[PDB]
């Protein structure tokens, strides 16, 4: 008949609208991207979240290797409002807990501003990192 | 041909089907309305509906909670963490398998035995004789058959959950020794009554209109032959517990995620 | 009078019921045999029995693997033992939701579709006709119904196993990052051939006879009215998935206690 | 009739085990909020307990981050029955036994003063607080 | 032929599923008993490992204490393909991690004698052995 | 047909476009076999990683035991992405996890090399392998 028609076409359009902007309701950033070059990544992931303090700046992106020297490396995101830090801040690989994930600490390295620091922009590098530790250099350095 | 034309046809074919199942329920539930005649009829397939599946999901809460208690314990007890067991049951079945295996253990006993009895009350020329005699069969068979299920799924969702709560309750506390204090004060909080008693209440009544209209609709429009029935018996099971396991995953990205 | 002799009327003719359900099996299986007119008739009872329901095995084996991989590691991480999440997957299929929840969703689908169908089939007189033919009934209707249910239920569990553990494999070493190293090596020494893979092989093939001698009993004999059926196809699901969850219990005391 | 009788117990099974649920498993007064900036948060979130003596006694509402200093302040929440609580009070986060998750625990200041206390309300500032600690630079004072 | 292709799918895929079952989750030699005398076995069940380095070499059969002189002896039960055992090796009770189990320890003898010492064969005991540590005395060393 | 040709074309196509575009965000390698001799491998196994500092670079395939010396011999497949490595590098285990189980580390032999140093190919040994550690032994160093 042309009734099971007009309806099939009008049932089918209201499920998939009411799934489609369900999924849209459940499911963008305005970011730039560092470099690093640490030594000993222990524990992290392609998606450990970098923080000031405590409060989440960021998330790592790739843990790609340098295939020249065999230093592990790292692309951080940024997000864009947190524009003004310095070129010679800090880095660090905490543990959240004591047990918890490996996120990726910063440091916003401020002493004394006189003459003037570098700014860090979209694509540089960050020159001071501090590689995460190992339990077998703990006990070697307790128990010797 | 015949790779673009009769997929055109059998296409077509499925949006008359969802025309048919559209049509029937407008029908159904859109009427003139009777309090005194409906409601003896209400109760009759609320007894058939609900109260015959009661047992089979008292049976089976208990069962599905005590092997998340068993196999839960003994993966949990080297790091000393059994008092952290009741988090682990009362969140699986308060989130997902709670109005999940409620939904399937639903479209199985009572989703068959509407396709069932339509079906054949259709082959034994028990609607072509009701609609001869100025009674509605959309209003007599198929509206207090709709009711009755939406109202009986979310009822036995909470006694499917609430034998769970009680069967982890069985090897946790009593069985395997856990402390009567420190597991029922790690299970209060980790539970709110938004996102983990409401939110499993919205789930049960979408699978209650889901199932039963499924179960209706395949047992209205059947094929009255032999293997007419039994494959729309079939087509009950199968497609109303697979829009059980399609929606929720849908929900559960919104619920909870 | 009505306390004592009510209950010795009412349990008598359940000795009748256990009597005309032996006796059905006896003269179906024991029979003059036929291997070229049962064994075209046997290719279409495994399609209709197993490969319709293979589709309702793989989509919710892989949820019920899922959500022991979600609700098992969050309940994990905190003590940083995520890498024993395979052998909390990996038992609770293997052991008890395996051979279980696959055989109540066996039950279910196929265990309503035989006793709606056979029903109809006796109430559209083509039993009658059937037998009067010089052609048995219990030996081409019953009889490749037996064997096709007790093939497809063995094969049906080891489906749900493995998409479970894969199932449980794709959140744990894909979405939530445990290394795919130490989630199988953990897994497989933890999985002995004979207490966790032979055991459940000889599960299913005990509820694969019992789900199929109820099926087709409660679809033979049946009132065949328009509530006869739909009454037996209730009784298929309930008696039929009590024996499982009873066997179940029986059987897990002695296998793995 | 006989399926009247077990149709009145359905329902009530029904409301037996619903309130089973709502009670066994499951057991917004006005409230006055106030700020504080610490150095380091450990592993605040929000909806974080806060507690003086060990009742909890309100959560945290913001996490949120200085612009130009990137030191971390917090939003506290507190009920609106304590109202006497006193500022020379001090803030330090702890943790909860050795792998909880995190909370923050107030100690309000015993003195009986002479000079006229003070009275903490809407819009406040609690200072002297105290950061979280590290399990890094616990371990490497424990060395050195 | 439609009947007969999709049963014939139906007795794949129940093949392919269980080859996945079998070669994931699963990746009888003769062997020869030894016995060994002990002073405390933490919790050295039956069937637990004996490891020679660290490659597992047989389990433990019994675990029968002895009467009249009380001190536990185990059965070893070790295969019949690591005959080259010298009459003058170690045992010890260790543990996997912290919190892992009480599984053996087997440690081959390096002296390069010249009188000749003996060979391990099939009804040995194998003295100088090493028990298990205590937790409780452990605490009562470094405190007291 | 022309009515029935559209109802095939948009169907089959949008669950062809969706195949495709599920496809792309959804998303065995040639590696090569290397020796190594250890002493003490306490909770290797197969399949336990090998890393070059953070990132994983290999498995470890067979573990199988030396006859007539009864010192362990590993089986590492580093990927074919990386082959600088040379012959001066060292293995080490690690210590991962809570059970016991562990992984390896491979400290490369970078000391910017004099001759070309002997880079590793298909078969060969590494002969500088620190052992693993047991706790049951760190503990006696400890407290006598």
């Amino acid at each position: 008949k042309k009734n099971e028609i007009w309806v099939g076409i009008f049932l089918l359009a209201a499920l998939l609208a009411a799934l489609f902007v369900c999924l849209k309701a459940a499911n963008t950033e305005p970011t730039y991207t560092l470099y690093a070059t640490f030594d000993n990544i222990g524990g992290l992931k392609a998606r450990s979240p970098v923080s000031i303090g405590g409060v989440v700046v960021g998330r790592v992106a790739d843990i790609t290797l340098d295939p020249k020297t065999y230093l592990p490396r790292v692309t951080l995101e940024i997000e864009q409002r947190y524009n003004h830090i310095p070129d010679t801040s800090s880095l660090s690989i905490r543990t959240s807990g004591l047990l918890g994930e490996q996120y990726l600490a910063l440091n916003v390295g401020f002493e004394d501003p006189e003459l003037g620091t570098a700014i860090l922009k979209d694509g540089d590098t960050i020159q001071d990192t501090k590689s995460a530790m190992v339990l077998e250099d703990l006990i070697g350095q307790f128990l010797y | 041909l015949n790779a673009l034309a009769s997929l055109g046809h059998k296409g077509i074919k499925t949006l008359r089907t969802f025309g048919r199942a559209g049509l029937m329920l407008f029908n159904a539930l859109v009427g003139k309305p009777e309090f005194r005649k409906h409601a003896p009829l209400l109760v009759r397939q609320l007894y058939n509906v609900g109260v015959l599946s009661m047992l089979i999901i008292v049976v089976s809460g208990v069962f599905i909670g005590m092997v998340l208690g068993l196999q839960g314990y003994l993966v949990l007890t080297t790091y000393s963490a059994e008092t952290s067991l009741g988090m682990l049951v009362a969140l699986s079945l308060l989130r997902e398998l709670g109005p999940v295996v409620a939904a399937l253990l639903f479209a199985g006993r009572a989703g068959s035995a509407l396709t069932a009895e339509i079906g054949l009350m259709r082959a034994t020329e028990q609607l072509s004789s009701m609609e001869m005699m100025a009674v509605d069969p959309l209003r007599r068979v198929i509206s207090p058959r709709f009711w009755a299920g939406v109202i009986s799924l979310p009822l036995l969702t909470v006694i499917f959950v609430a034998v769970g709560i009680w069967g982890g309750s069985l090897v946790g506390v009593s069985w395997k020794g856990i402390d009567s204090g420190f597991f029922w004060s790690a299970m209060q909080n980790a539970v709110d009554w938004r996102m983990d008693l409401v939110n499993c209440l919205i789930k049960s009544v979408v699978f209650a209109i889901t199932v039963t209209w499924i179960s209706l609709f395949n047992g209205y429009d059947a094929i009255p032959t032999s293997a007419g029935i039994s494959r729309a018996t079939t087509r009950t099971v199968v497609h109303s517990s697979l829009a059980v396991l399609g929606l929720d995953f849908v929900l559960t990205a919104l619920m909870f995620g």
